[PDB]
RNA sequence: GCUUGACGAUCAUAGAGCGUUGGAACCACCUGAUCCCUUCCCGAACUCAGAAGUGAAACGACGCAUCGCCGAUGGUAGUGUGGGGUCUCCCCAUGUGAGAGUAGGUCAUCGUCAAGC
RNA sequence: CCUAAAGAGUAACGGAGGAGUACGAAGGUGCGCUCAGACCGGUCGGAAAUCGGUCGCAGAGUAUAAAGGCAAAAGCGCGC
């Protein structure tokens, strides 16, 4: 895993506008706000 | 598969060069669990001496690391002179001369037989 | 007439015509055939002349094959030209014929109609021919 | 992220669902190559330095630019000029990227109720063509440039398309 | 019927064979097969050429009488003069009751006149092949294979799979995944 | 005519045949490419010339994979 | 002698294809990337530290001629020497003798060393 | 290259093509790797760009004509 050429890879903060919060690594360093997530979409459920 | 047959194709040039030169070869086989060393006479046919981790004096549990290879390298040097052979050529058998193979060669140099 | 669409080389050496035709001596497609019994060479104008004289006599059904192809170019030196100064230009195309080669084949007609029609064709060819029938071996 | 779930329920349930006698022949996702063919920048070639950075942000792993294998001058190219950029992901980096593209942003583009299941090859490798790259986080709409159709490809230890689909039937994939 | 007389031949080579054909009216021949050492024989030219006029001369078993010894034999191959057309050589395959022999068998086209493609459509009949290669035990080797063209229309192709062979007879070429065409009906030339 | 050209011949081929006695430095084959390959006791020049490095006799053997033709020197 | 590894002999009668089977050891897949070493990115490959799991894949062993590959006997073609003809081509005496095809074979045979009985 | 007659050589105002250069790396060495093409799936290209998989065995390549060669590749890349 070659170093000193790749950026920081932190875990950030993923928060949805529907109230869903998931922890997953990314390259943002700041909390984000999701207008839509997996648990607030019809197509997965099938409406 | 592909891993082994790429290694055998990688080792061809050195082996044919040593048969052109008509010399004594030290061939090394490395596996994930053990390591092997042989002294093939001059033309691939006869084996003069050999040593490995499978002999009933090194089956202790750690046979796939560096210091395991250093023990067998010192051992093959002892058996080589018992057969009255020196001035050999090192065959890495397609493996990289970096790790367990490299430590094997150094013990042979320390053991007395000169490349 | 008949000639290759294109060739690797424009000219050829004269060569020699020896041996018998062990290959091409069977009736492979039709029921009756015209077979050469002497050696010579057909000039692709005798092949076309003998084909038209052969298909005209049938005029009602029947399938006809040609087993000879003229693929050998021959040169000719023009009149009032000395010897040398390079090889001549190609004038016509010819096919080498050895004894025992099948020239034409036909099926779908009676034995007598084929025998009459191959007689007309053989009168346009500069070599001896014969009439044969298809056999298993 | 997603490794913790694979060998807990996906691995044993597919062991029995496909009637696989041994353990290891269960289908498994091997690698993800993202890549994108920059058909443009042939006479311009001044977007490669930003495209590599654009693909940098959504991965966290440095990409490699590709070159022209042959000439075919009809497209005004020959060998030597860069045409494309690729990224390879394995082990934890590929899974932790997958969930972000599985459903953190994938439903968040415009449309579609899912992904078609007929775009498989004869062995079970799945590739998705995407018409846009603003889908992903880590890039804001203002600073982006002329948009590019970034691609996605999945490579699995599947012997056939249905086994690949069955493994992709799990992981909550938008299929139909 | 199918009986030949032959004598043992002990002089071999190009010169000896040419003197047989030129000065004695004989034909060199060979019998091999079964489980025996091959044997070289010689036989009359006017005797072999008389039997060859029979239609079932190659799909029939023949009683070969060499000296006084009688053995059962099938005609395998036949060398002919390329120009004059007479037989120069022939080789003979020994026949064993339980062993598959591979032979050429002629075809027979029946009721060609009542063909649907002929009377109504006015099309010609063309025989692409006139013999087929079979393989079977000697006890069920047919003298011919019969193919009918009653239910054949214009433009229709007859293949090897279409025709049916007697019981215990196999078509060789069909086994190798190659059903070459046998006959067809096509439009008139003019 | 526009054809009357040709180059001078090069006198290639086998110089010493199988069984002949050889000395070190003797030229055995003159070649374009390697129709024959250098066996034991035989060297190769930059124009693929085969020459004898030791004394003995020529052997000529077709062995190995690739069906190559080898020229070697053996002790009489 | 039976099984597995390493190195050779010989280069398809030894290859390919299809099927059955091998984990006690050996080998292979396998776990992780801290430490040597690495990716024109990726522990994919190379490398290191291993002992949870499997023989799935790979490899080996064993069966089958469908393909591939070998391949007679006899005849034919050509041909050195001497002599003839109807001499662009052939024939005779003597010596030599293919290629193709046919009957039919082939799922190899060995050597050195080290580990399990 | 053929003529040129299976060692070498061999003529014609015989049949066909090239040369009068290039390269400080296109040389040396160590290490590492295999092409063309086909098919399937995949965003603007769609027959052909980059990509993933299977087959493929040299039908690619070789600075430049043709012939003879090329797996220890003589083909391709990198450090010194
Ligand atoms: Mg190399
Ligand atoms: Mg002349
Ligand atoms: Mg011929
Ligand atoms: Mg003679
Ligand atoms: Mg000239
Ligand atoms: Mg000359
Ligand atoms: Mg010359
Ligand atoms: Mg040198
Ligand atoms: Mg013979
Ligand atoms: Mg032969
Ligand atoms: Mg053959
Ligand atoms: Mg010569
Ligand atoms: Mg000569
Ligand atoms: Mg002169
Ligand atoms: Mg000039
Ligand atoms: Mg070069
Ligand atoms: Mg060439
Ligand atoms: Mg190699
Ligand atoms: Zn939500």
């Amino acid at each position: 895993m070659k170093a000193d050429i790749h950026p920081t890879y932190e875990a950030i903060e993923a928060t949805c506008s529907c109230g869903n919060v998931i922890k997953t690594r990314s390259t943002l360093c700041k909390p984000i706000h999701l207008d839509v997530c997996s648990e607030c979409h019809p197509f997965y459920t099938g409406k | 598969s592909v891993k082994k047959e790429t290694r055998l194709r990688r080792a061809r040039k050195a082996r044919l060069k040593m048969r052109e030169l008509e010399t004594v070869r030290l061939c090394v086989y490395r596996s994930s669990q053990h390591i092997y060393a042989q002294v093939i006479a001059a033309d691939g046919g006869k084996v003069l001496a050999s040593a490995s981790t499978l002999d009933k004096d090194l089956r202790e549990g750690a046979t796939g690391n560096i210091d395991a290879a250093k023990k067998v390298g010192q051992l093959v040097a002892e058996r080589a002179k018992a057969a009255g052979v020196t001035q050999v050529a090192f065959d890495r058998s397609g493996f990289k001369y970096h790790g367990r193979v490299k430590a094997l060669a150094d013990a042979a140099r320390e053991g007395g037989l000169e490349f | 007439m008949l000639q290759p669409k294109r060739t690797k080389f424009r000219k050829q050496m004269t060569g020699h015509n020896r041996g018998l035709a062990h290959r091409g001596s069977k009736v492979s497609f039709g029921e009756y055939a015209l077979k050469a019994t002497s050696r010579g060479r057909l000039t692709a104008r005798q092949i076309e002349s003998a084909r038209r004289a052969l298909t005209r006599h049938v005029k009602r059904g029947g399938k006809i094959w040609i087993r000879v192809f003229p693929d050998k170019p021959v040169t000719k030196k023009p009149l009032e030209v000395r010897m040398g100064k390079g090889k001549g230009g190609v004038e016509y195309w010819v096919a080498q014929i050895q004894p025992g080669k099948v020239l034409y084949e036909i099926e779908g007609v009676s034995e007598e109609l084929a025998r009459e029609a191959f007689a007309l064709a053989a009168a346009k060819l500069p070599l001896a021919t014969s009439f044969v029938k298809r056999t298993v071996m | 992220r997603l490794k913790e779930i694979y060998r807990k329920e996906i691995a044993p349930k597919l062991k029995e669902e496909l009637q696989l006698a041994n353990v290891m022949e269960v289908p498994r996702v091997t690698k993800i190559t993202l890549n994108m063919g920059l058909g443009e920048a042939v006479g311009d070639k001044k977007i490669i330095e930003n495209a590599v950075a654009d693909l940098e942000k959504i991965t966290g792993q440095k990409p490699v630019v590709t070159y022209a294998r042959k000439s075919i001058a009809g497209f005004k190219i020959r060998e030597g000029w860069p045409i494309g950029v690729k990224v390879t992901l394995r082990s934890d980096r590929m899974y932790e990227f997958l969930d972000r593209l599985l459903s953190i942003s994938l439903p968040r583009v415009r449309d579609f109720r899912g992904l078609n299941a007929k775009s498989f090859d004869g062995r079970g490798n799945y590739s998705m063509g995407v018409k846009e790259q603003i889908i992903f986080p880590e890039i804001d709409y203002d600073k982006i440039d002329a948009l590019r159709g970034l691609d996605i490809t999945l490579t699995t230890t599947a012997r056939t398309d249905d086994e690949g689909r069955a493994l992709l039937r799990a992981f909550k994939f938008p299929f139909r | 019927d199918f009986i030949l007389n032959a004598q043992v031949r002990s002089d071999l080579g190009k010169g000896a064979s040419r003197r047989l054909r030129r000065n004695a009216g004989l034909v060199p021949a060979v019998v091999y097969g079964g489980d025996k050492e091959p044997q070289s024989v010689t036989l009359e030219l006017r005797e072999i050429a008389k039997l060859l006029e029979n239609e079932a001369a190659f799909s029939h078993v023949i009683a070969l009488n060499v000296g006084g010894a009688k053995e059962t034999v099938l005609i395998k191959a036949l060398q002919r003069h390329p120009a004059k057309g007479f037989v120069m050589h022939a080789d003979f395959l020994r026949v064993v009751a339980d062993h598959k022999l591979t032979a050429h068998v002629p075809l027979h086209f029946i009721n060609e006149e009542v063909a649907v493609g002929v009377k109504q459509a006015g099309g010609e009949i063309s025989h692409t092949i006139s013999e087929v290669e079979v393989s079977c035990l000697p006890k069920d080797l047919p003298e011919f294979i019969e193919v009918d063209m009653a239910k054949v229309e214009l433009g229709q192709i007859v293949h090897l799979s279409d025709l049916k062979a007697p019981k215990g007879v196999e078509l060789v070429q069909l086994a190798h995944g190659n059903d070459l065409a046998v006959a067809n009906i096509h439009a008139s030339r003019v | 005519t526009r054809n009357g050209r040709d180059s001078e011949s090069k006198r290639l081929g086998v110089k010493l045949f199988g069984g002949q006695a050889v000395k070190a430095g003797n030229i055995l084959v003159r070649q374009r490419g390697t129709k024959f390959h250098a066996g034991y006791g035989v060297g190769l020049g930059k124009d693929h010339t085969l020459f004898a490095k030791v004394d003995g006799v020529v052997k000529f053997e077709t062995k190995g994979a690739f069906g190559r033709k080898y020229v070697s020197i053996v002790a009489a």
